[PDB]
RNA sequence: GUAGGGGAGCGUUCAGUCCGCGGAGAAGCCAUACCGGAAGGAGUGGUGGAGCCGACUGAAGUGCGGAUGCCGGCAUGAGU
RNA sequence: AAAGGUGAAAAGAACCCCGGGAGGGGAGUGAAAGAGAACCUGAAACCGUGGACUUACAAGCAGUCAUGGCACCUUAUGCGUGUUAUGGCGUGCCUAUUGAAGCAUGAGCCGGCGACUUAGACCUGACGUGCGAGCUUAAGUUGAAAAACGGAGGCGGAGC
């Protein structure tokens, strides 16, 4: 989302960005602001009680994109490359 | 600090360059002695002038469309070259010290390796080739190196034609270049090794 | 020595002729106008990556005073409510629960009706 | 057998600050070199004057230069140096080195 | 498989049933044109579409049919009333250009297109 | 960020050095969704049919969209 | 002016088939004819045939972003690749200029050719190295699968 999840998920391994904690498992615990678990709604600090747990899946580098940049009858071309970093987690919390 | 091969065994003179040897001033001294050795042809008619060509064409205006003056510019496919090579030099005078400096330091590096003295070929007899090979066996020369040897015998010079082994030099008319270009050093002849100043 | 373009170009110049794809006639085949075309598609590349940011907010916000009205509300005051109700920041997703989740978004509607009046 | 970098005629470095790149006319296209008008392909406006500020300023003057002496100072020969001895032959040798004054 | 060296040597390539009138003395649009009418078509309406179509490329284009067909039976065994023309299309050739004088000292270049006129035949079956 | 100044580099030919590759397929050409922050670089396949990559160092006729630019080929007007 | 290139060797294709011919298809030679005499490679502009997805209520610097549909699976199955509908946004490039989409300049397109160099015992500065209160050779001479010699002279060294 802004990094670090929330809602009522299920067991997805989901793409967000770097964690820091390096290698598999890495194990993270997550705020949580909404959840639909046993279609029970609830929302903000009252699902602050509940938590979500998640397994540091993979580090990896986003398809590589290309930063252009043009200016007319300035002469002004730029070209530079782009990659953004990520880290893969899997969802398995209440 | 070096000993002999083959005649007596003494050595150990000279001061050799300080500190463990420097390659930007060996660099210095290969490139003067290739840039003397360049030979200067440039061929090239650069000028609009050297071209074969006439000199007026088809009028300033009202062609329509054109603006040129003769089929000898740059420009034009077949003129001249301007900005091509000309005749040239790019030999120059490298401080006497620094070739002095360079072959001294050069030798210094062979003696952190494989170095070689020695006092005649008596182990040679005649020219025969195959006999110099046979000496070179004697004294770890099998062919896994290439080898320069810069001796004053004209008979023992005449047994050095052979491949991957060595490049044969005179009357201590050394170079900076020949000696980093081989393996070894077989300095031989101790005319020019000993004595100076 | 001489030292022609030889390969250097064709190179050159294939490399932006394949950039050049469903491109509209000369747009894809001569280089000088397929090159040309690439500066103009520079601008609109960098321009649309921040633009998609103002694209989907204004999707969502739109999708959201849906719903808020479905419930006798409106984005504005809806909004306001889940601010007045502090612990309520969902912001992101919102629009979401209002589209797959009508049972969800009426508790929030209910629960943004109440921090406000 | 394998792939080896290897030390000798190869390993030969550059010498660092030793000799940069020189200038080729295009770092970026944007690069319309000189000025932007009356800095032209031609040979020389000029470098000097012929009034602004050499003429315009006075003399009729008169040059000479009849003979010039070598500098001798005193402290070559005390603080160091033990009479080796003046003479001609032996100032020179010493260290002043001139002929023709 | 093996390699190209190998497959050069072991598959020698066929063409069959094609037929090309090269270096035909026309302009490739104009003898597309008649071209157009014979794709598609058994090889028998082609031959006789060709002898009442009014065009002047009618001739050298009825000539490549004959010789497809020719090759389609005598070099590749193929059977006659089972024909027709698969592919056909004309490519262009070298342009022979020649100096025409104008008005006032000018001077223009006419163009006289070659022709590269190749049909091939093949074998209908419904099955 | 324009003129302009300063820095680090990519690529081409030639050269000296070293490591190699090649008719069980070199250069060049063709395709590609891979890599690098960019100039760019690699893998695989296809063609080709006899030469060539990489690394360090050196030298340049070293990088093109423009010049009513030059040479050449081919389009448009037009089946007019 | 421009124009080079079969193959290792002419073994330069007897004979057959369509055609007046040109041209082709076979057979044979050869490693290859994916070398056939418009003979090495054979880019691009340009002209075609075939297939995929598409287009006959549409207003357009021709792209760009987003989403849906169809197709495909050899760096390539969540990843895309191709293509396509609709939405949003969007004033070619260069030059010249206070001010360019400009109804201001240039340009039909592609390929190749095509513009900051070289010289001087020159001047002045940055970096670098070698000797260092000193530093250095020029013409030449002798050796040259190569460099050594040569101190005439030049610069520090006192200024007014
Ligand atoms: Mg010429
Ligand atoms: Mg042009
Ligand atoms: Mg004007």
């Amino acid at each position: 989302i802004q990094t670090g999840g929330k809602q009522y998920r299920v067991s997805e391994g989901d793409v967000i960005r770097v964690e820091s904690l390096q290698g598999e498992a890495g194990d993270k615990v997550e705020l949580k602001a909404l959840f639909v678990g046993g279609e029970q709604t609830v929302f903000g600090e009252d699902a602050g009680k509940y938590t979500v747990q998640a397994e540091v899946v993979e580090h990896g580098r986003g398809k590589k994109i290309y930063i252009r940049k043009y200016k007319s009858g300035v002469q002004y071309r730029r070209r530079t490359g782009h990659r953004q970093n990520f880290t893969a987690i899997k969802i398995l919390g209440i | 600090a070096q000993i002999n091969v083959i005649g007596q065994n003494g050595g150990r003179t000279i001061e050799l360059p300080l500190p463990e040897v420097n390659s930007g001033v060996l660099h210095e001294v290969v490139t003067w002695q290739l840039a003397s050795r360049r030979r200067g042809t440039a061929s090239t008619r650069t000028r609009a002038q050297v071209s074969k060509t006439g000199r007026k064409m088809y009028g300033q205006k009202g062609t329509g469309n054109a603006r040129h003056g003769d089929r000898s510019v740059p420009t034009f496919v077949g003129g001249g070259v301007a900005f091509g090579p000309k005749p040239r030099s790019y030999d120059y005078t490298l401080p006497r010290q620094v070739r002095q400096l360079g072959l001294a330091m050069a030798i210094a590096s062979r003696q952190e390796g494989g170095k070689l003295v020695a006092v005649d070929g008596f182990d040679i007899a005649d020219a025969k080739t195959k006999n110099f090979i046979s000496w070179a066996k004697q004294n770890g020369l099998d062919g896994t190196e290439k080898v320069l040897l810069v001796t004053d015998d004209e008979n023992t010079r005449r047994a050095a034609r052979n491949v991957s082994w060595v490049s044969v030099l005179p009357v201590a008319g050394v170079n900076v270049y020949d000696i980093l270009r081989h393996d070894r050093l077989v300095i031989d002849a101790a005319a020019l090794e000993i004595v100076e100043e | 020595p001489r030292a022609k373009t030889g390969i250097v170009r064709r190179r050159r110049h294939k490399k932006v002729l394949k950039r050049a794809k469903g491109f509209w006639g000369s747009r894809s085949k001569q280089y000088r106008n397929a090159f040309q075309t690439l500066l103009n598609a520079a601008t609109y590349e960098y321009r649309d990556r921040r633009n998609k940011k103002r694209d989907f907010r204004r999707l969502w916000i739109q999708r959201i005073n849906a719903g808020a009205r479905l419930h006798g509300m409106n984005y504005s005051t809806f909004i306001n409510g889940l601010k007045r109700a502090n612990i309520d920041l969902n912001r992101k997703v919102l629009a979401d629960i209002a589209a797959r989740e009508p049972e969800a978004f009426k508790a929030l509607v209910d629960a943004s009706r109440n921090a406000r009046q | 057998h394998d792939l080896k970098p290897t030390p000798g005629s190869r390993k030969d470095r550059k010498r660092v600050g030793r000799g940069p790149g020189g200038t080729d006319k295009t770092a970026g296209r944007g690069h319309k070199g000189q000025k932007s008008r009356s800095g032209a392909g031609k040979g020389a406006f000029f470098e000097g004057g012929r009034s602004r500020l050499i003429a315009r300023l006075p003399k009729r003057g008169f040059n000479n230069v009849g003979t010039t002496y070598e500098v001798v100072k005193l402290s070559q020969l005390q603080d160091l140096e033990d009479t080796t001895f003046d003479r001609d032959t032996l100032e020179a040798y010493r260290l002043v080195r001139r002929k023709n004054r | 498989f093996r390699n190209k060296k190998q497959r050069k040597q072991q598959v020698k390539l066929r063409k069959p049933g094609f037929a090309v009138a090269k270096y035909v003395r026309m302009s490739p649009r104009k003898v597309r044109l008649v071209v157009d009418v014979i794709r598609g078509k058994s090889v028998q309406d082609a031959e006789d579409l060709l002898r009442f179509i009014p065009r002047s490329a009618s001739e050298p284009v009825a000539k490549v049919l004959n010789s497809a067909k020719a090759n389609a039976l005598h070099n590749d065994e193929m059977l006659e009333d089972r024909l027709f023309v698969k592919e056909a299309y004309v490519d262009a050739g070298p342009t022979l250009k020649r100096l025409i004088p104008r008005a006032r000292g000018s001077a223009n270049i006419i163009k006289k297109r070659t022709s590269h006129i190749t049909i091939i035949v093949a074998e209908k079956g419904n099955k």
